[PDB]
């Protein structure tokens, strides 16, 4: 262990040495931020070239962030990453099944091997992240596969926390940017005209802070928290609201999903990071599940942050010079649906 | 003409010190002793 | 250097100056390295006699400022003699 | 004093002594100032340390090698202005300009002797006495230093 | 490992620093290298170790080799001399 | 002694010849052509640049460059932890903590020069009595990561061993001067 | 030992008396250092009057303001010691007029007497906190736009209380209380032995 | 040779060569290290020879050389200029004032390093880091740019 | 309100301007972007370990800057440097004014748009730094001029090499002389721009080439001769009218006059010691500290503690290439200073930009900053 000395800011010590395999991610970026702010020792396994992880260097202090070359297929790389970590956090995930990695791999196969080694190593705790409402029978292969994982990893690593976040709201997120980027599309398809798929977003930071707090709290063991949010929404208001802040016309036109799953298949064929995914589509119209579960935010210590509050920052880049100065007050809020 | 104030010059509000280090910091006024070495 | 005469002549002319006489690049004119070993001179105060420091320590023989007009007919006096006008140069007065 | 030297002749050297396990006597440093022989007789009643010989090889060390074992022993360190005999535990751990000096109280014994704890970068390096006329007048025990 | 037995414990995490990198240490350790040099058998009670090279060495000091049992060691070089 | 620059001593009254000469100066840009001649002239001069990797700009013995800790010929590191190199460092760069080695000798357990803090003044070179810390000739030690720039005793001692031959030659050349 | 000419220590001394006589309402002390430098000391109210006499007097023309500074002696009731160093290109001599100002007792501004002071007075406010009445535009010059505290005051920590880093979460530079990775080692340097009577 | 792997190794080698050969740098110009580079731009150690642009606006700059102390009043700007540079972009921190605080580390107005403000690729050491020393640092950036394998990572991703 | 600020200007100047069309009606320069705390750090540092700071205030005239601190500290210690050292400081002081002027004239042109003058002279500048490096070991930021005397003797080949540089340097000034002194384009860009009247220059505390350019005859090198400036002969290049041209022409003349002073220094440099022989003020020689006890004690105390200069305060001004550089050093009896106000020729000059750049275009302001030779290290300190 490492006795925590310091005042609490950078150049201080908190005693959390933590491997974080998928740090380069949108959620990840945030996880390393708090861990680094707190003063924790963060080992970031990376596969993308060094150029892309530079954004993580200034976070954390000198000799507090260590980057290791790692390959998912190669078991040895995971082995050495967790050699000297006592906390392992797994954020490995993707939306597009890539040529050389299947949803199973990114969600269930890999995240197993990882926790498996972590145990061999003797890491005190492992935090595994799987998408919210993930039935072993859910339509989207992604969600189901993720469900498959949360089970397995429990056998490789017992009492391994399993936070299960909803789609995340944050700058650089998809949930909010995706819809806002429908601008290019003249019309914005919305299955069931964006109805009956009530959704509860959660700010990225809230999720991050929550995750971090897990690392430094004994109360969470085998817990399957669910960071959800401060307000639910029918996809209709969300879509329009977005377009509202973006100040771009909103033209909700219903599109039969059966045909739309096909549109997802189309972009899905794209070689360079398909923008929409068959598995995405389903997910988007996959209704958010209700909140009866080990609570996440608040329960883990952070009060959720309403979407409207920070939406202005996430959607600003999509506006035009004409609306750039416009502020949240000028715009209207969307409506929640306790349903 | 001069004005009258019985208020102990407190200028804590102008010095520009963070609140924590003005209310939790005790300073000792002492004449330094001599290291016995010299 | 090492320039064919014609280039030099063009150079000198286009520039309007005998640039060859004063080339910027240095060639075997610069002090050779490993110049001989130096035996530097020891200054005063190294005498072994009549060298008492008390007689050579201006550091603290200095005294506290002299005080005039402390709070605790006569002719006018200037800060100092009025300055003397500078004189135009003689090698090159103008330009 | 002066800025230079005129002693072009050779120097002297005096064999060191293992006076004890607390005081390191690198006595080639000694300026034969006899404050040790006094303290060791007047403040403490040891009456062991003494001058031996005459001339420029008067060495102020125990004639036979008998350790200076007494409480009040470590004070010799503080009282020898030269660094001939100094403390063996605090041999070379620090150098005084660096040491931050905090004035505190002796808790090892009930005389409550005043002392100064010299700390560098956050670990105590030395505890030496600070003067209290009534309680410890410039001296501290072998235990509390 | 290092000159001073600086070896991160089997559980310390600064060992992560050495992961995929060389922990810089020097094979040539002084404690040993001085030992190799033999004791100089001078024939005068007090000899001086200028440090070798005069001005290019260490401050000049005189050592008393009078103690028959032990050998004088320059506080600077560590070189030892015996009478 | 003063000198007027740009002060016209007197009013030369225009003479046709003078006027023509001037008018020609404005009309046919005569002085502008003068300037072009100067640059054409250098175009013909040998360029002063050096192939940087193949040729190196000359540095004489006192060049301060990169810190190194020297060792005696025998193999005993020169530093005896007097710690005044720490005292005179202007930037607070050198951190030294010491304890008596098993041999009984004085030596530094930790000697850390923070090169990013160091401003390469060269006073440490000056201050050392045994001259254990020296300003080594190498100036090329640019590093990918900030941590590499912080240097402990082992890097400096290793730096000392690598460059000892040239450091010895450099100190040999300049010690009479000091 | 430096060469000292007493011609100056006499000339300057006399001038000191001359100034004092001409401006007795404000001159408190007038001394000449052993370094041949005069240093009329004036009551803070005499800032405008004493300077103006020196800027515009035939027998003492002190046209340019070399510098305006404020030493801070915390012990002194009037903390700051505003010092104005002036030069006389006509008589090739410099004089220093120094006043005393406490933290909340402002000094007059001399931007009128010398416009050079427009900037230095802003510099003294930013670093030490003395305020100058009738200043055209007094506002921080050297410190950051949001800086809190006057830095050159002897009671201000060197490292200060705030430092800046870029935070990704908020994608913007952000102050945080200073956390230093090697505190300034505070070597004690004063020797316990004095040098001379001085 | 014939393998989709070989074609993707050779083509980045091409992409890396282009970025390596033409690094248009942008010098903020803080403190004095800017002079020790104005000497690199100058004739004894030309930088253009290597494919380095003496003066480049942020939007057309590949490399930012931070020379000089980054005070707490210029920090908010450096980040802006770094943020407004085109994506392929690299930072070289010159001077003990910039890579670490150097003299002025403990000042209340100096950021202790530009690494706190902008991610730094090569740290060039020295109070006035010599001009060859900067040239070695720029050449070290070119060695780092040669090693990068962006196309290979996309192929096996 | 256009907030100009890399600003084409020297250093970093956020010149908050107000563009009445292209004509600029007001400038509010926001300096402070390079304030390092140089004068609050010096209070915590001994007199020798604060010398280095003075090489970084104006970073283009290093040694002349460290001749102002060296003269101050020396005054407060009533000690004077040995004769050879004073000539060496005057030799290095004029190499620095040639170095600053090559900086000021060529970078001004870089701003206006002439690019070649910078390259030709900058090669002549590395020739010069070499002289710094060969005498101190640092190309710039030497630390050679010490509070008492200078640090080490000149290497045995430097004065021959300084002659060879000075012998051929004047042709190099002559060459930019032809390329940038009569070009109608330069004259038009520089002549009648930023005229400053004589009394206004004294009132704004300009004190430099800006003072001399408008015809006021003031050089601290002849008026108040510091070091040996009483035994060297030179002509101050007083300009007549004050336009940015007359100020350029003055800067080109001072480079020429400095070659006249450098010539005299090489011709008449005395045999002797380079640092005062009081071990109390200047460190003891390497051989002496390693053989004599009085010298080791003096070396140990001087490096670890300090000179302990006697209590007092002094304002010492020397003619730095930019203008009058002065240090007001207040000293308690302690080895570390109490206050060190660096008067920067430049804090006064930048204040004048608003008055000098009156009724002028956006382009004129680029020339106005260029003709003040402002380096923000000195202004920001
Ligand atoms: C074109 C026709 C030739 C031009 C020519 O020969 O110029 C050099 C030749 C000598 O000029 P220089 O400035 O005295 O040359 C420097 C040294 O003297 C001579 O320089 P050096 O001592 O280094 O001599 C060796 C040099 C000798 O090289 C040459 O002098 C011939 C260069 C031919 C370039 C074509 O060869 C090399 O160093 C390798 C480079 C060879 C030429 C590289 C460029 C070839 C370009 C081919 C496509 C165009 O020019 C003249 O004879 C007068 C030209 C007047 C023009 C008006
Ligand atoms: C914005 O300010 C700037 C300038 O002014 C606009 C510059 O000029 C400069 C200075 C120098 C440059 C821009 C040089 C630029 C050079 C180029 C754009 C060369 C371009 C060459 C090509 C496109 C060749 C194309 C060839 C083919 C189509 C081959 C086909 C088979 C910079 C860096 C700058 O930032
Ligand atoms: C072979 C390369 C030759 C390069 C020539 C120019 C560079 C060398 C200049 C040397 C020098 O300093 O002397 C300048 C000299 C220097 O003179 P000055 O400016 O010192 O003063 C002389 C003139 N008075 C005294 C009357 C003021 O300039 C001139 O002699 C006048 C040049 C007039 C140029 C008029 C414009 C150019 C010509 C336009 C018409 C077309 C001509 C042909 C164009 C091309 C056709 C193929
Ligand atoms: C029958 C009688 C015929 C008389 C003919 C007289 C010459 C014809 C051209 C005259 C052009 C007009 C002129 O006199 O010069 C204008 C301008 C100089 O004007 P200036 O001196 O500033 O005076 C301003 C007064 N208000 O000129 C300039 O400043 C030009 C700006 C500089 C641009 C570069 C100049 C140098 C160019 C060198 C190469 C020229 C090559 C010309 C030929 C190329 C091949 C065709
Ligand atoms: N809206 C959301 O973001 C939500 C996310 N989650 C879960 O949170 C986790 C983090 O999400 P997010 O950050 O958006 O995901 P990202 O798409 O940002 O990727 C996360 C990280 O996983 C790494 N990664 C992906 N595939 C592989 C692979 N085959 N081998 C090695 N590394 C890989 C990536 O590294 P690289 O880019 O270098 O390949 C990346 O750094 C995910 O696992 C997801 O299941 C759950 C609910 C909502
Ligand atoms: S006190 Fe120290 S110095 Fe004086 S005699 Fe005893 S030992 Fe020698
Ligand atoms: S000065 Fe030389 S010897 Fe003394 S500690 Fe510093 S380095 Fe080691
Ligand atoms: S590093 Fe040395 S040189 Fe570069 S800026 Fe800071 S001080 Fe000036
Ligand atoms: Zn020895």
């Amino acid at each position: 262990a490492v006795i925590p000395h310091g005042k609490g800011g950078r150049s201080s010590v908190s005693g959390v040495v933590a491997t974080v395999f998928g740090a380069t991610g949108f959620l990840g970026r945030y996880v390393v931020n708090h861990l680094g702010r707190m003063g924790s020792q963060v080992i970031i396994p990376y596969r993308c070239d060094v150029y892309d992880i530079m954004h993580l260097r200034l976070m954390g202090d000198l000799g507090q962030l260590t980057f290791l070359e790692w390959d998912a297929r190669d078991k040895d790389s995971i082995r050495k990453a967790v050699q000297h970590s006592n906390v392992v956090i797994n954020l490995i995930g993707r939306e597009w099944e890539t040529r050389n990695f299947d949803f199973e791999d990114v969600f269930v196969n890999i995240p197993r091997a990882i926790a498996q080694a972590s145990k061999e190593a003797g890491v005190e705790r492992f935090i595994h992240v799987s998408h919210l409402n993930a039935s072993m029978k859910s339509s989207s292969k992604s969600l189901r596969s993720k469900a498959v994982g949360e089970k397995e990893v429990r056998s490789v690593f017992p009492e391994a926390i399993i936070i299960r976040p909803s789609d995340i709201f944050g700058r650089e997120d998809r949930f909010l940017n995706h819809f806002a980027n429908y601008r290019w599309f003249l019309a914005v398809p919305l299955v069931s005209l964006g109805f009956k798929t009530v959704k509860q977003p959660v700010y990225v930071a809230d999720v991050s802070k929550g995750i971090v707090n897990a690392t430094k709290d004994p109360d969470a063991v085998g817990k399957t928290f669910a960071f959800t949010g401060p307000n639910r929404y029918l996809l209709f208001h969300l879509v329009k609201y977005i377009f509202g802040m973006t100040h771009r016309t909103f033209i909700p036109y219903p599109l039969p999903l059966f045909v739309y799953s096909w549109i997802g298949k189309l972009f899905g064929l794209s070689p360079f990071e398909p923008w929409t995914t068959k598995d995405k589509v389903e997910r988007i119209h996959i209704s958010d599940v209700m909140p009866t579960d080990l609570p996440g935010l608040e329960d883990l210590g952070v009060q959720p942050t309403p979407l409207e509050l920070k939406s202005i920052e996430v959607l600003r880049r999509h506006r035009t010079y004409r609306w750039l100065s416009s502020e949240i007050e000028e715009t209207k809020p969307a409506k929640t649906v306790n349903y | 003409q001069l004005i009258t104030v019985d208020e102990k010059l407190d200028i804590t509000t102008l010095t520009g010190v963070p609140e924590e280090h003005i209310k939790t910091r005790k300073v000792r006024i002492f004449v330094p002793a001599r290291n016995n070495m010299q | 250097a090492s320039a064919t005469r014609v280039i030099q002549k063009l150079r000198n002319w286009a520039s309007g100056q005998d640039l060859q006489a004063k080339l910027q690049l240095r060639y075997q004119e610069i002090a050779k390295r490993t110049q001989p070993p130096p035996k530097l001179p020891v200054g005063p105060s190294h005498k072994l006699s009549n060298n008492y420091y008390c007689t050579r320590d201006g550091r603290r023989e200095v005294v506290p400022p002299s005080i005039i007009m402390s709070s605790q007919e006569k002719k006018a006096v200037t800060p100092a003699p009025p300055m003397k006008r500078w004189e135009l140069s003689k090698d090159q007065p103008y330009l | 004093g002066s800025d230079r030297s005129r002693f072009l002749e050779g120097k002297r050297a005096v064999e060191d002594k293992n006076i004890g396990p607390l005081v390191k006597t690198i006595m080639t440093r000694c300026i034969q100032c006899t404050r040790c022989i006094r303290f060791a007789s007047e403040i403490a009643g040891v009456d062991d340390l003494g001058t031996t010989g005459r001339g420029n090889d008067m060495q102020v060390g125990t004639y036979i090698e008998k350790m200076f074992m007494s409480e009040l022993s470590g004070n010799v360190i503080d009282i020898c202005p030269v660094g001939a005999l100094t403390s063996k535990p605090y041999a070379f751990t620090a150098r005084p300009w660096e040491t931050r000096k905090t004035e505190s109280i002796d808790v090892m014994d009930a005389v409550g002797s005043n002392i100064v704890v010299s700390t560098r970068t956050g670990e105590v390096m030395r505890i030496l006495p600070r003067m209290h006329e009534d309680i410890n007048e410039e001296w501290i025990s072998d235990k509390t230093r | 490992i290092t000159h001073t037995g600086q070896v991160y414990d089997e559980k310390d995490y600064r060992r992560v620093r050495f992961v995929d990198r060389q922990k810089e240490v020097n094979e040539n350790f002084a404690i040993d290298l001085i030992a190799q040099q033999p004791v100089n058998e001078v024939e005068h009670r007090i000899i001086a170790c200028d440090g070798g090279g005069g001005a290019l060495g260490h401050p000049k000091v005189y050592i008393n080799l009078d103690k028959e049992t032990k050998t004088g060691t320059c506080g600077y070089c560590g070189l030892q001399f015996k009478q | 002694t003063y000198k007027y620059v740009n002060k016209k001593e007197q009013e030369s009254e225009v003479d046709m010849k003078s006027a023509t000469d001037n008018a020609a100066r404005i009309l046919m840009w005569t002085e502008l052509i003068r300037g072009l001649g100067m640059t054409l002239s250098y175009l013909f001069r040998e360029p002063a640049t050096i192939n940087y990797p193949f040729e190196k700009g000359p540095l004489s013995p006192r060049f301060r460059g990169e810190h190194a800790l020297r060792r005696y010929p025998s193999g005993e590191e020169r530093c005896i932890a007097c710690k005044l190199c720490e005292a005179i460092c202007p930037a607070q760069a050198i951190t030294i903590e010491a304890e008596p080695r098993a041999d009984g000798s004085r030596r530094t357990t930790r000697y850390d020069i923070d090169m990013t803090k160091c401003i390469y003044c060269g006073f440490c070179q000056e201050a050392c009595p045994v001259d254990a810390i020296v300003e080594g000739p190498n100036f090329e030690f640019s590093t990918e990561t900030h941590e590499e720039l912080l240097y402990n005793k082992e890097k400096l001692l290793n730096n000392g061993d690598k460059w000892e031959a040239e450091i010895a030659a450099n100190i040999q050349a300049d010690y009479l001067y000091r | 030992v430096r060469p000292r000419s007493d011609v100056t220590h006499k000339q300057l001394s006399a001038f000191g008396e001359y100034v004092a006589e001409i401006l007795p309402k404000y001159v408190q002390q007038v001394q000449v250092s052993c370094l041949d430098e005069l240093e009329i000391c004036i009551h803070p109210d005499g800032v405008i009057p004493t300077l103006t006499f020196l800027r515009d007097h035939t027998n003492a023309q002190f046209k340019s303001l070399a510098d305006l500074t404020a030493v801070d002696v915390p012990t002194r009731q009037n903390r700051f010691e505003i010092v104005y160093n002036l030069l006389s290109l006509r008589f090739n001599s410099r004089i220093r007029v120094k006043t005393y100002a406490d933290e909340l007792t402002p000094i007059d501004s001399i931007v009128s007497v010398h416009i050079a002071a427009n900037w230095y007075e802003r510099e003294v406010w930013d670093m030490f906190g003395v305020f100058f009445f009738n200043h055209p535009d007094l506002r921080r010059i050297l410190t950051d736009y949001g800086f809190e505290g006057h830095p050159f005051r002897k009671d201000f920590p060197l490292t200060g209380y705030v430092e800046l880093r870029y935070d990704d979460e908020v994608k913007r530079v952000v102050a945080e209380p200073v956390e230093l990775a090697q505190e300034f080692r505070k070597f004690d340097l004063n020797s316990p032995w004095e040098a001379f009577p001085a | 040779r014939s393998r989709a792997e070989y074609v993707v190794t050779k083509l980045d080698d091409l992409i890396n060569w282009a970025r390596r050969s033409s690094l248009w740098p942008m010098t903020f110009g803080l403190a004095c290290c800017a002079v020790e580079m104005m000497h690199m731009a100058a004739p004894r150690y030309d930088m253009d020879r290597f494919g380095v642009v003496f003066r480049a606006s942020p939007r057309q700059a590949d490399v930012m050389i931070v020379a000089g102390t980054l005070t707490n009043k210029m920090a908010p700007a450096l980040r802006k200029v770094y943020d407004q540079m085109p994506e392929p972009r690299y930072v070289v921190s010159m001077g003990s004032c910039a890579n670490g605080g150097g003299y002025y580390h403990y000042s209340y107005s100096v950021v202790r390093g530009c690494d706190r403000i902008v991610p730094v690729d090569i740290y060039v050491p020295g109070c006035p880091p010599t001009a060859e020393a900067l040239l070695y640092g720029i050449l070290q950036l070119q060695r780092k740019i040669k090693r990068e394998q962006k196309l290979k990572i996309w192929y096996r991703r | 309100t256009l907030n100009f600020g890399h600003p084409a200007a020297h250093g970093v100047l956020r010149l908050v301007l107000e563009l009445s069309g292209e004509m600029v009606r007001k400038c509010d320069p926001h300096i402070g972007l390079l304030h390092r705390g140089t004068e609050k750090l010096i209070e915590y540092k001994t007199y020798l370990q604060a010398l280095p700071y003075f090489d970084r205030l104006d970073y283009v005239s290093m040694m002349c800057n460290e001749q102002a601190y060296s003269i101050a500290v020396e005054k407060l210690l009533n000690i004077q440097p040995p004769p050879r050292a004073q000539w060496i400081r005057v030799l290095f002081g004029e190499i620095t004014r040639i170095l600053n002027h090559i900086m000021a004239v060529t970078t001004h042109a870089l701003d206006i748009g002439a690019m070649t003058p910078f390259f030709w002279m900058f090669e002549e500048r590395e020739k010069m730094f070499e002289f710094y490096e060969r005498v101190s070991g640092a190309r710039m930021h030497a630390a050679y001029i010490r509070p008492g005397g200078v640090h080490q003797d000149l290497p045995l080949g430097l004065l021959d090499d300084i002659y060879e540089f000075s012998k051929n340097f004047s042709l190099r000034i002559d060459e930019v002389e032809e390329m940038l002194t009569n070009n109608r384009i330069w004259r038009n860009r520089t002549v009648d721009i930023g005229v400053v009247t004589a009394e206004d220059a004294l009132n704004y505390g300009f004190s430099g080439v800006m003072l001399r350019g408008s015809g006021i005859q003031w050089d601290l090198r002849k008026t108040q001769p510091y070091d040996v400036y009483d035994q060297v002969e030179f002509d101050v290049p007083i300009g007549s009218r004050g336009d940015c041209y007359d100020r350029y022409l003055c800067r080109v003349e001072e480079m020429r006059q400095s070659l006249r002073i450098i010539e005299q220094c090489l011709n008449k440099m005395p045999p002797g010691e380079i640092k005062v022989d009081d071990a109390k003020v200047s460190p003891p020689k390497r051989a002496e500290m390693k053989t004599s006890m009085e010298s080791l004690i003096h070396h140990f105390k001087l490096y670890t503690e300090g000179y302990q200069v006697p209590p007092g305060a002094t304002y010492t001004a020397i003619e730095a290439p930019k203008g009058e550089f002065g240090v007001y050093l207040v000293s308690d009896g302690s080895s570390r200073p109490y206050r060190c106000k660096i008067k920067a020729p430049g804090f006064a000059h930048l204040a004048g930009l608003d008055k000098m750049s009156k009724g002028h275009m956006l382009a004129d302001v680029v020339a106005i900053i260029g003709t003040q030779d402002i380096v923000f290290g000195e202004i920001d300190r």
